[PDB]
């Protein structure tokens, strides 16, 4: 890993808590196998250089042919909260703070345009598809030069150099959760909160990226609930009120149906590739007593049915095709979590319409809620659209209808809607 | 109907030596999902020796194939098996012995003799007469046609109640010393039979596997729990011969052609089937049997 | 692999493509610390001598893809098979075909239906291109830009002054020299850890460095460019006849015929006048070595001996710089230390000893109903799955 500081400031190196008079100005430490040498060129330019014997970055395991102590965007994570601490502060803490010799503040030092270059980095994802590396859409400031395969060179370009600096270790975090090294692909439990500040520490970041470091780098519900209002504050502070939650829309969806129609009643699943089948005997715990229906019109639906009747575990679950093969004549729970949209449009009133004869004890239906598109990188309905169908096919009849959106809150927009139709 | 219901299968592969079915079923059982091989021939090498034997050894070659293939079929373990076989009766009683069990299916592998001694024997071509169809063939019952036998209804109703085991629990007691059996226990629900059938013109005949010898300690036990009976039917003393052997002798010297029965109470399935597969007669089972 | 239902998938593809031979690994020449060579063309003659394989042969060996060339008389009709089972169907057929006349050509198709033939298809980057890009060019790439970072700055230069100044040795002398876990602690790791991280910097010999990275680069640039497709062609496996019946080749030096007008080699080497001849061999290898190839195959005259391996690779010291890193050439002893074929031979002979199992069953009876050929494949494909399991530098 190679990394020069540039700026025309003359008080750099007193920015980076280095002395240039110091041992010819040079400060070292062990990294891993190890040494990371800091470096006074002069004022205007510091030079980090790590220096490696065998296998600091990539598992000597991997018979592989290592190279990733020479661009893994960790290094980098490293030299920040291990040269530059400091520097990666905090917006209020960083700007009004002394210095070692005093000139004002570092909002008096710090405001001459400061540029950083990494020599060679690696990103191997969707996010560098070559040409291009996808932050780019997103900060005008970087600035890639190809170089072969999955690798590249960085330059960073700031205002200041707490912005620059700043952008570079928000580059390398990002880079990093989101490349697969193969194999050895992973990430310590500790990982979240010793970076999870990187993504409030620079100010436009986009809310999918908070999503994807929470999926991919919070281990822990425990340490998911630590970080949690970090991020939230943050994002009042940007001008959105957004909940956030550790499980994923999906399945925070299948636990909120879960939780809502319980056991007590036979279910009646009408879309089903039969995951929540499944889900519905998590071993004894849930000692679901009742037969279990199921329907579908995929023809490759149906015949996995009977590739589970032929026979694994399938024995009380009975599905069916024809409509007018369910002849249950007693008390269900019913399940729509995709199904309305996924097609079969409007039909989607008579499919609903069909449930509401059918003596029930409480019906979910779940759809996407569209108003939350915005916030990514077959129809679809607002909550309005969505909620005027409700209306017209539950009407004029005594069904109590309760509604509520699943997965994470940006103004009161989850990115799934649902329904709990209750028969009195 | 409308409904899906599922049984295991058994696939019984047909064909001569060579013809390939052995190599089939190890590709198979490695890639299908739920399935066990059985071997008539691997069995017959626990015994050592090559593949023909004493008719005294294939006959309880016979008796283990069968038990196994049930005992798996029974659990849902599909089962395919090696048909060395290969005739009709034999076909045809594979067939008896397992449908009602699973659905079975077949696969013949047939092969020019030309090519069929080229797996290297006894130059010995076997009867491949394409025979019988080889169609997949469902589960089926066949008995739901319960057929009693023709007693002159003219005769008095009576039911009949075995002791040992049905109307008196041993409660530790020796199976064959019925000396300490006034201590023996009420099994209830039959003795609730026995009273609501002397209720209605029942004559309640105890038949009883016990030696006569000990027919003192046993009228003991009944009037201490107040059975009311009218005949107490006892094993000869010193005769020792099977139960249903004993009983049935007891059955047509006295009871028949005396009695009508309307029913059997007892323990023991040797003697269950007896009543009821040589003497034709409605016989309820009180609790498990098969001692 | 292990899923059942998806082996179950590859298997009937492999029985409805008609497919008739798989493939053997094949094992490094094993080790002569001896010699200080890691794979030793010495070891791999002489195990092959002392297990009673006499008649030898000896090909270069490709840079290339291993490809199952099934030769059709109409040449229209042929096609590849992969490394382990696959059609190879992602090439122009037109270029393809063309480079396939060559071979076409030398033979007389009168009553022969099929050839199947076995082959290293050219270059490398047809099908290994981006493992070029991905992985070689980028460390390559790596080490020359690291390089040349420590050549042109001020860094070697900083370190070996203050490897110099009283302050420091000072350290070095009473910490080496003197032992306590707390020797006194000078200022809060502050000199303990600069002067410890200083010394403990590994510096390289830069011309060194340099020359070991052009040899890398150099390694690279023979065989990882681009890319008109032909085929080395170098052992014929069955012929199939019009006629029905087929012709079990079985004969490593079936070489000269199909196409490969390249040198082979083939001694008699009876009764150890072996290690009178190994010394001429070694002479040819050498050329071979000095030429720009990977390096050589040893082979038994005979394809299939029972119980044999079905080759020793013996691929040269600058080529396995593209495999071991940069210092591979420096590192030999640890590298050697570090060797075992035991094993990937093991793999190599079930291999080779499935794969004549799997000619054995004649072209005209390949199907989905064919058991035997079900039964090997599998049996093939957990062996696949066990040797892919070992040192992957072999
Ligand atoms: N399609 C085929 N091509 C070539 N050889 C085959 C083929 N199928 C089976 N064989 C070989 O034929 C020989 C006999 O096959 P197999 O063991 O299946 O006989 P079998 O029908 O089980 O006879 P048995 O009644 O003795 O079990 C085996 O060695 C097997 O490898
Ligand atoms: N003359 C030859 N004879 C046999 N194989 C050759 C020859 N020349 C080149 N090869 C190729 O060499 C391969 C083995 O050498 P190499 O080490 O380059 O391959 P590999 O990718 O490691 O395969 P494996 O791991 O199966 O050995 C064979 O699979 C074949 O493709
Ligand atoms: N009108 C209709 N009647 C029955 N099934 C329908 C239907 N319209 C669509 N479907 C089926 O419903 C399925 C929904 S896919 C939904 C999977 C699961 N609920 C999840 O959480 O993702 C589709 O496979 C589709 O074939
Ligand atoms: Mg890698
Ligand atoms: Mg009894
Ligand atoms: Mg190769």
């Amino acid at each position: 890993m190679i990394l020069q500081i540039h700026s025309q400031n003359p008080h750099l190196l007193d920015l980076l808590n280095k002395n240039p008079h110091t041992d010819l100005g040079i400060y070292a430490k062990s990294l891993r196998n190890g040494q990371l040498i800091g470096n006074a060129v002069s004022a205007y330019q510091y030079d980090v250089v790590f220096q490696d014997t065998r296998y600091s970055y990539l598992p000597e395991e991997s018979n592989q042919i290592d190279f990733q102590s020479y661009c893994s965007p960790l290094v980098i994570l490293h030299i920040c909260n291990e040269f530059f601490k400091e520097l990666l502060q905090e917006k209020q803490t960083y700007w009004s703070q002394q210095i070692k010799w005093l000139e004002r503040t570092r909002a008096e030092v710090d405001t001459y345009p400061c540029t950083i270059e990494v020599k060679n980095l690696y990103a191997n994802s969707t996010w560098y598809s070559k040409g291009h590396f996808m932050m780019e859409r997103y900060f005008k400031n970087i600035h890639i030069t190809p170089i072969v395969g999955n690798n590249l060179s960085l330059r960073v370009e700031g205002k200041s150099v707490f912005e620059a600096m700043n952008l570079l270790s928000f580059i390398a975090v990002t880079t990093h959760i989101t490349n697969t090294y193969g194999e050895y692909t992973y990430i310590d439990d500790h990982f979240a909160q010793k970076y999870a500040r990187i993504l409030t520490n620079i100010p436009q970041v986009p809310y999918f990226v908070f999503y994807l470091f929470i999926k991919r780098a919070i281990k822990s519900e425990r340490q998911f609930a630590e970080i949690k209002p970090m991020f939230e504050a943050y994002f009042k502070e940007e001008g959105l009120d957004i909940d956030f939650q550790f499980t994923d829309t999906h399945g925070s969806r299948m636990d909120f149906i879960v939780k809502e129609l319980g056991m007590e009643y036979p279910i009646l699943d009408i879309g089903c590739g039969e995951l929540k089948y499944y889900r519905r005997f998590m071993r004894r715990n849930y000692n679901y007593s009742h037969p279990y229906f199921a329907t579908d019109t995929d023809k490759s639906v149906g015949d996995y049915a009977a590739l589970l009747k032929e026979r694994m575990e399938a024995d009380n679950l009975y599905f069916f095709s024809d409509w007018t093969d369910y002849e249950y004549k007693n008390p269900v729970n019913i399940i729509l979590t995709e199904v309305i949209e996924h097609n079969t449009p409007e039909a989607a009133e008579a499919l609903v319409k069909h449930c509401l004869s059918l003596n029930f004890h409480k019906m979910i239906i779940t759809t996407p809620n569209s108003l939350f598109n915005k916030y990514y990188f077959h129809f679809e309905w607002t909550p309005q659209e969505f909620q005027d169908f409700i209306r017209h096919c539950v009407g004029d009849t005594s069904l109590e209808v309760t509604y509520c959106g699943i997965g994470d809150r940006i103004n009161g927009e989850t990115p799934t809607q649902a329904v709990v139709i209750t028969r009195k | 109907k409308n409904n899906t219901h599922h049984f295991p299968k058994l696939l019984i592969l047909v064909g001569a030596p060579g013809s390939g079915k052995s190599t089939f079923a190890r590709y198979f059982i490695r890639t299908e999902d739920n399935w066990v091989r059985v071997n008539r021939d691997d069995f017959r090498l626990m015994q050592f020796g090559d593949s023909l034997m004493s008719p005294f050894y294939e006959e309880r070659i016979t008796k283990m194939v069968e038990a196994s293939v049930i005992a798996l079929l029974k659990n849902r373990t599909n089962v395919i098996i090696d048909a060395t076989n290969s005739s009709l009766r034999s076909l045809q009683d594979m067939v008896h012995t397992y449908t009602e069990y699973a659905d079975i299916s077949f696969k013949v592998f047939d092969l020019p003799v030309e090519e069929l001694v080229k797996r290297c024997h006894v130059t010995q071509l076997q009867y491949t007469k394409e025979k019988f169809d080889f169609k997949p063939i469902p589960r089926a019952l066949k008995e739901t046609s319960l057929t009693y036998a023709d007693q002159d209804t003219s005769l008095p109703k009576a039911v009949i109640c075995d002791l040992d085991g049905t109307l008196s629990l041993l409660n530790g007691r020796d199976p064959y010393n019925a000396s300490t059996a006034d201590q023996d226990l009420l099994n209830t629900p039959v003795a609730m039979v026995l009273k609501m059938a002397k209720q209605q013109g029942y004559k309640v005949i105890l038949l009883s596997g016990r030696e006569n010898a000990y027919r003192e300690p046993t009228e003991r036990f009944l009037a201490k729990y107040q059975i009311d009976y009218d005949l107490l039917l006892m094993r000869d003393t010193n005769d020792y011969r099977k139960d249903n052997i004993i009983k049935k002798e007891l059955f047509l010297e006295e009871i028949q052609g005396k009695y009508f029965v309307e029913f059997l109470l007892d323990d023991r399935n040797q003697v269950v089937d007896m009543w009821r597969r040589e003497l034709a007669l409605p016989c309820f089972q009180v609790n498990y049997g098969d001692f | 692999m292990e899923d059942k239902t998806l082996i179950k998938k590859r298997i009937d593809w492999f029985c409805k493509n008609k497919i008739n031979a798989f493939s053997p690994t094949i094992s490094p020449a094993p080790k002569s610390v001896e010699r200080n060579e890691i794979e030793s063309l010495y070891e791999g003659i002489l195990w092959f001598v002392l297990n009673g394989v006499k008649e030898i042969v000896i090909e270069k060996k490709y840079m290339g893809s291993y490809c199952d060339i099934y030769l059709h008389r109409r040449l229209e009709d042929t096609y590849l098979v992969s490394r382990n089972g696959y059609k190879i169907n992602h090439l122009d057929q037109e270029q393809c075909l063309r480079a396939l006349q060559g071979l076409h050509d030398r033979f007389s198709w009168d009553g022969v239906e099929l050839r199947i033939i076995q082959s290293e298809l050219m270059p490398w980057s047809i099908l290994g291109k981006g493992l070029i890009n991905n992985e070689f060019s980028a460390y390559y790439i790596s080490h020359e830009i690291h390089a040349e970072y420590l050549v042109q700055s001020s860094l070697y230069e900083k370190l070996q002054k203050i490897q110099q100044e009283p302050a420091y040795l000072s350290f070095v002398a009473d910490a080496k020299v003197l032992s306590a876990k707390e020797l006194k602690d000078k200022y809060p790791m502050h000199i303990i850890r600069q002067y410890q991280s200083i010394r403990d910097f590994k510096f390289l010999d830069l011309p060194h460095y340099q020359q070991n990275i052009q040899l890398f680069k150099r390694q690279l640039d023979i065989f990882g460019k681009e890319a008109a497709p032909f085929f080395k062609p170098f052992n014929i496996l069955k012929e199939v006849y019009t006629d029905g019946r087929e012709h079990f080749v079985n004969d490593n030096l079936s070489f000269q015929q199909i196409n490969d007008d390249d040198f082979l080699h083939y001694q008699f080497t009876d009764r150890e006048d072996f290690e009178a001849k190994y010394p001429q061999i070694r002479a040819w290898v050498d050329q071979v070595n000095q030429s720009d190839e990977e390096g050589v195959v040893i082979k038994p005259r005979t394809a299939f001996l029972p119980g044999m391996p079905p080759a020793f690779k013996v691929r040269n010291n600058d080529y396995l710089t593209l495999v071991y890193g940069v210092d591979f050439e420096d590192r030999l002893q640890e590298q050697i230390a570090k060797r075992n074929i035991k094993g990937k031979l093991r793999c190599s002979i079930n291999d080779w000893a499935i794969n004549a199992k799997l000619l054995a069953i004649p072209y005209s009876e390949l199907g989905e109903e064919n058991y035997e050929l079900k039964n090997l494949v599998l049996d093939r494909i957990l062996g696949e799955e066990i040797e892919n399991q070992l040192d992957s530098r072999l």
